[PDB]
């Protein structure tokens, strides 16, 4: 079969994986992304060019 | 533009199709998987379980428990048959609405072989031997336990293992019969009868009960998914 | 694996049926104990002598998948072209399967279901009957508006909220292959819930049931035309088909007729149909 | 490939114009014969001389994704949020694309089509004309339950049926975005089937048609906030976004115009618009 | 890889707390320039100590996925099984998630989505009341019929529309788990739009806003039982679960309630709720 | 909480969007794919295939299968053109239903040659010859044979193979013409007249007919999709 | 018939679920993908944007540009505090409805520092010092100046960088608190107080304002999804 | 294209492939896994420890 | 992440790609194929045995 074994949503300090099939022949018909945390903050925080150091007076 | 011609079929809505469609939520981020117990993938795997069978499907006990209890009694009681159905486990009403009849309800047709288990329930110190017959199709159902121990029969021997187990095997001409059994397809009957007795000591219950269990053994099948007889409506929002 | 990619056949067939003559032992494979909650696992070659039988028979028509990837009718509504009532030209429907009876029992048959929809839409109209019928209307065009919770509902035909910035809408004109789109797993939890023993409220009240865990919007329907010069009624049928299926916990089939959607309510069922003796078993060999 | 998978660009032009001089020759393209049900494969360079022409044109948008994958309304469905009759505080559909005209028509022109959809919703409101209009109402949820053939059917807006325990529904608060969700092929055949013919009963009679391989189930809607101190309506539209499509047998687009959804009844159509005379061209350079 | 492929854990937690000892220098980091349209980047150790932290909290719940992927109502519809109007036995619904308030809020956070659905239904009947109530009806079995926009609308429970020969439809009879299909992103352009700025119309008129770009068609919905001895009303709701979710220029909350589907339109809001000063810290330490 | 910031364009509902959704049915088992005949991958596929034209599309005729053929018969008719047509293959009454015609109406941009086959239909004793000339535009329709035939031209004999192909090049100043066509991008017009007679032996119909099959060339391709302006309705239910 | 049991939680429709289903379009071709810009990928880079803080909203003034603006003037005002709430950042009037509040009440537990950035809004002449203090809770809000400077200040100097964060630290018993908070997971409050004055030359005037921007720190997050208390609706169609 | 070959249901005892393509981009929009022949029924069958042997008296 | 970078539609004679996630685990909820360009008229149009040659008579 075509499995695929991820990693279950566990704690990060407290003392497993899941196995998927997908049945279907669409796409649209598996089940959601639940687990994927990439992040970009920038694009809406510190939108600007000429980059703001944060230790700079950011003026003048 | 290719040039492409549409063949017959084109713009039909078939229920049973299987083609790819347009998600109306792209890239929508679906719930992680949760392991879950008990995660069924085929409903063999729930026909295979045994459910009590009611064999007491006797006028004015139909809406009570006493329709699951084949009764069984001490005394010169040989000349009686036990019980006895026909073997059509989703068209009898017998077996029509057990786990096994339930899941055959689905479907146009059925192959394998199918257990019977059996269990006793009086006292332990009650004691009893019993010829359970299943008998193939072509005659009639026996009248008499000389007639039924020519069929496929065992003999069981009430002790500290209380249930036996009859399996009905596939003896059929065709690989598959009908779920809706006529007399083509028919399966046969099971019957049963005392072999010696039932000797109890005194202070203890004469009369006790059995019960019947049927299930699907590993060789079983089915084809030619249909719709159930038994759940109907006459309007919406039921 | 770049341009075609081969894929092993998953083939299961059943198992065959091994050779056994005769016995006399201390095995006892027809002696077993109930008691332990445990199916017993004899097959006939326990209980009776047996031939060799290679069997080719499969259980592929009885997977969950093929067992419940099948298109059934969820709903049913009725909506009308020109009406001086407004609420009559378009129809709304709370998503469930809960109202049309067969895919509810299918469904049911297991405790939790996690699965992708298809939903194809049957759209068909009909000119209502009166004195005049003559006429020439153009081909009705239905817009079906998917209104997740929270966002606004229409109040009619000419709504803004059928602007559909957001919400997802399917146009379709009459005449054409019925509309159908794909729909992802859109349950906040892990897996669907057809049954939900408990309550909305931690006070142990309130809702009970299936309602409290159910909410994944509603459907509107209605024609883009506009009214007709003599009224028109179209009646949508939904129909789900579920894909990549995964059932836990199996149930009893439902035995009682179902009352209502909201609950499980039933009245009382036989266990079965009555026969005439514990013994009875019809003559079929007779002149 | 771990992290990141390139697609090579399957980009598909258009067939170049090859450069052909004068010809004097026993080759003959431009004679053919259409009694053989062949469609002539002549190119301009056969009839005439061509210079090459280097061609860049695609045909990505007439790809059958392309031309199905739009989101096209389906149903339009009024429901009340009060009203002294309780049928018309919420929306019923028979799931089905047969009712608005221009996807119909759109999917009819293929005979089997096998795709997922992507269902949105368009749920819009608005207050009924009376004599007080002034009232202060909290947003209107909507709850859409998707309810596969056989299971219980809502009789009210307060049924037990909408417990959703195991039909999938949305619960979609107004203001948000439209409701959105995919939908796989739900099918029990190996393809949609736009055209049936052919009944349901063996003996020939029963239904003819569409309807008998038609059951996706239906919709139902409903406001979940209750019934407001004033009378107000919400109009939900489907649309339908068919995805990952597959199409065959391939139909002459419908020419008449469709009469309901239950059948290809038609009324006799012209095969096309009159004109003056049969070498009528009209003049467009003049004075 | 060919049995099984293994997937490494996407895992992201929140940033760490450094330490920061005491300062005394010429770096600022809580003085900034918000005329620059930049939020400034300073974290805790910058205008205070701060020990070492080793933070092990997650934002999985928050991304776009699992904020989404929650089924929401978008539409109730009711829908009779017997009644003299026949417009009144089935429902329709143009798909739009802007009649339930709540995922219509949800869905407007953003500008453009883009998912696949999970479209539930949860149909629930009740026999509706009456002088006689006694009857015997088998389970209801209820059609979905999703139509696309252009096909064929019904206009009775009786329409040659509902033999959904291409048009999806789900069957589903009561009792059962409630109906469940996936619905790919079924858009004609690259996204979903929850706002449209613009018109219909070139002239720039015609409609304005979300219902130009929105047609996914519609929803209908019947029983197939056909007319019950006493009445009995369904009620279909519809629950949309996006899924696989991709989301672009988020917007401000609405903070205005919604007052119909069609359009934006809002009563003036308070930006918040009024207290006693602008001081005003009520104690909460006294005896 | 990731610092983020919605663009416009957030939580609008744009009909022809592509973006991910939630399932409805989690882990629905699809039914498998069958090999059907006749798959179509392209509409310019469809458009590719001949399809009748309704040449004789005059009054009286529109309903009849006499609206097909084209008349020619037996005498001094040279003077007189056989038929003439504009060439907008999705706007003209000719051209607006036939199999390119329905497929172009889907559309508003066209672009590619369009083969015209003409099928003689008379007895294998009638013999004839025919100029067929399609001319570009900026000129009025040709008035005269001498006119015709300095445009792009076939001179169709009539022999053993029955069908001629005129097949009209794309001579266009810009790369796509509307579908919806005005002036600025007309294309010209076709018009047919006997070149040498119909000459026919006793016993034998001195009248006889010809038929038009249209289709797209190879280099066809349409652009820019929007909604058939031929289907519409005035209510639901249809 | 592969044997099988159903477990609790079959035919159950739990809202929350993640399932593969059937899709309803087979082999939908979707819409190529689009590089929009602007795509989000978490609430948090959301929330982690600024947002102009209503700290005057008292009566008169939650319908005018005024809720926003903090009134600070030149004189010996040092006795009177500028302003000062609770840091309820989705309880408190002042925070429910900025985008950090918003974000947070569609959770039920919040984590992390907050960011208040102030921005002085006077004369470039007018110059002046301001003690901006966080105080943790387990006491009442300071009534002076020389009780908020015991708690986390920030003395801000008005200069030609015009904005000051003051920083509120995750100092709290629990990992989270409770969105809709209570005495439990209280969080202290800000006030505000003139540490040097405002002082202005002749022909400016002498009553300026400042202004708060609310935004969470990159420690931020949130947990246990729920519903907005915020949007309501009495009926369907809106 | 990226194509996948699988086997169609044919016979088991009577004297080939079908190709796929996923055309949209979302899984939901797949068709059926209509071929997923796994199966496990000693989940429901014989869910006990003190695993049975079938031969022994299954008691005592 | 599992990235799938394509070439986005530009034109083909005037002087780039976009990245791809699933998030969902359903093939259903993709998507839609947008760039599946592969053609067969031939079903269609010359749907015969005996292939015509277009040069020769196509008959006797």
């Amino acid at each position: 079969m075509g499995a695929q074994v991820s990693t279950q949503k566990t704690g990060a300090h407290e003392t497993i994986h899941y196995t998927n099939i997908n049945y279907y022949k669409d796409a649209a018909s598996n089940s959601a992304n639940r687990q994927d945390f990439t992040q970009d903050p920038g694009k809406f925080t510190e939108p600007v060019k000429d980059i703001m150091i944060k230790s700079m007076p950011a003026l003048n | 533009g290719l040039p492409v011609m549409n063949t017959p079929g084109s713009n039909q809505f078939l229920t049973s199709d299987d083609f790819q469609s347009p998600s109306a939520m792209p890239q929508f981020d679906v719930t992680p998987e949760l392991d879950i117990p008990g995660e069924v993938k085929n409903l063999m795997e729930i026909a295979e379980v045994d459910s009590v069978v009611p064999v007491n499907n006797v006028v004015g006990k139909l809406d009570t428990m006493d329709i699951f209890r084949i009764p069984v009694q001490s005394g010169n009681h040989q000349s009686t048959q036990v019980f006895g159905f026909q073997v059509q486990p989703g068209l009898d009403s017998v077996f029509k609405h057990t786990l096994l009849g339930e899941i055959l309800n689905y479907y146009a047709h059925w192959s394998g072989s199918v257990k019977l288990t059996f269990v006793f329930c009086g006292s332990a110190m009650a004691t009893g031997k019993f010829l359970l017959a299943y008998s193939p199709p072509g005659a009639n159902a026996p009248k008499t336990r000389k007639d039924a121990m020519l069929g496929t029969h065992v003999i069981w021997d009430v002790g500290l293992q209380s249930s036996c187990v009859l399996c009905i095997p596939w003896i059929s001409q065709t690989h598959y019969r009908l779920v809706h059994q006529d007399e083509y397809t028919s399966a046969g009957n099971v019957t049963c009868w005392y072999q010696t007795g039932i000797v109890v000591p005194a202070g203890t219950p004469t009369l006790c009960s059995i019960m019947c269990f049927v299930s699907a053994c590993n060789d079983f099948s089915v084809r030619l998914l249909k719709d159930t007889p038994f759940i109907e409506q006459s309007a919406l929002l039921q | 694996g770049d341009v075609v990619e081969a894929i092993e056949g998953a083939v299961a067939r059943v198992a065959d049926t091994i050779s056994s003559g005769p016995t006399n032992s201390q095995a006892v494979p027809a002696l077993t104990a109930v008691e332990t909650g445990h199916t017993s696992q004899v097959v006939p070659g326990d209980t009776m002598q047996t031939r060799h039988v290679k069997n080719y028979h499969s259980r592929s028509e009885s997977t969950i998948e093929n067992f419940l990837s099948r298109s059934a009718c969820v709903y049913m509504g009725e909506y009308y072209t020109t009406n001086t009532d407004e609420t009559k030209r378009f129809a709304s429907w709370t998503i469930n399967a809960r109202r049309m009876v067969q895919m509810r029992r299918k469904l049911e048959m297991f405790t939790y279901v996690r699965f992708d929809v298809e939903v194809t839409f049957v759209i068909t109209s009909k000119q209502d009957q009166g004195t005049q019928l003559g006429q020439d209307m153009p081909p009705l065009t239905h817009q079906i508006m998917y209104i997740p919770p929270g966002g606004p509902i229409p109040k009619s035909t000419t709504d803004y909220a059928w602007q559909t910035s957001t919400n997802p809408s399917i146009f379709w004109t009459e005449g054409n292959a019925p509309p159908r789109m794909s729909i992802p797993f859109v349950s906040i939890g892990n897996a669907y819930s057809n049954f939900y023993d408990g309550w909305s409220h931690f006070s142990q009240n309130g809702v009970y049931g299936y309602n409290t865990l159910n909410n994944m919007g509603q459907l509107y329907m209605r024609h883009v035309n506009g009214p007709s010069p003599l009224p028109m009624t179209s009646i949508v049928r939904v129909y789900f088909k579920p894909k990549h299926v995964k059932a836990w916990v199996p149930r009893p089939p439902r035995l009682c007729q179902y009352k209502n959607a909201s609950t499980v309510n039933f009245s009382s069922t036989n266990i079965t149909d009555k026969r005439d003796s514990i013994t009875h078993v019809p003559d079929t060999v007779k002149p």
